[PDB]
């Protein structure tokens, strides 16, 4: 969408993969995020921000 | 009794977008995207206060050599100069054994 | 593939998903059952019967 638009997608894709939050070995702060991630995959509110931002 | 964090992100242009004041913000003002506005709602659930910085190696970066010894933006975590990252970044077993990882947020 | 051969795909896939064995709450085989299928994953065995089947 970054004109130019002179770069085109051909094909169906490779792979299937995930993104996520990440946080080191033992840190406290890892479960209190992972429950707020949690809540916003059910929430849905992700949807707001893939509007937003594409 | 209080306490602080530090992020690591990247200013991947759909996800984080450098504000047009960027000569003297601070990085929770410098930034905004998705990335950015995602930290905030995770912030506002989880209440604890940071500060988001950039990857200082500003990159991914690869393996050292025969060692495996990690990148900037997992060393920052390993080493201390952050505790959480919120960047997209693949989820993967040999990434995973080292520190753990959220339920991934998009797949793609 | 199969003989018929009078049906295509059209498009990418739509989203992703995946597949996992499943058994009751609690089953307490579930925890060697996951063993089991970590360690048929890691001897490629996965790769071995979709090679075999399609």
């Amino acid at each position: 969408q970054r004109k130019p638009c002179d770069t085109m997608k051909v094909g169906g894709n490779l792979d299937s993969k995930g993104y996520g939050i990440a946080t080191p070995k033992g840190s406290s702060l890892g479960t209190p995020v992972n429950l707020a991630v949690l809540k916003l995959s059910e929430q849905g509110v992700l949807d707001k921000l893939k509007n937003k931002w594409w | 009794e209080q306490k602080t964090v530090v992020v690591t992100t990247i200013l991947e242009s759909p996800y984080v977008m450098m504000k047009k004041n960027h000569e003297m913000l601070e990085g929770n003002e410098r930034y905004e995207g998705y990335c950015v506005d995602l930290a905030a709602e995770i912030a506002k659930h989880c209440g604890f206060k940071y500060k988001l910085t950039i990857v200082g190696d500003g990159k991914y970066g690869a393996r050292d050599a025969d060692t495996k010894i990690w990148n900037g933006m997992v060393g920052e975590l390993v080493y201390g100069k952050a505790d959480i990252a919120i960047a997209p970044l693949t989820i993967t077993l040999v990434r995973e054994e080292v520190i753990d990882f959220s339920k991934p947020f998009m797949s793609l």
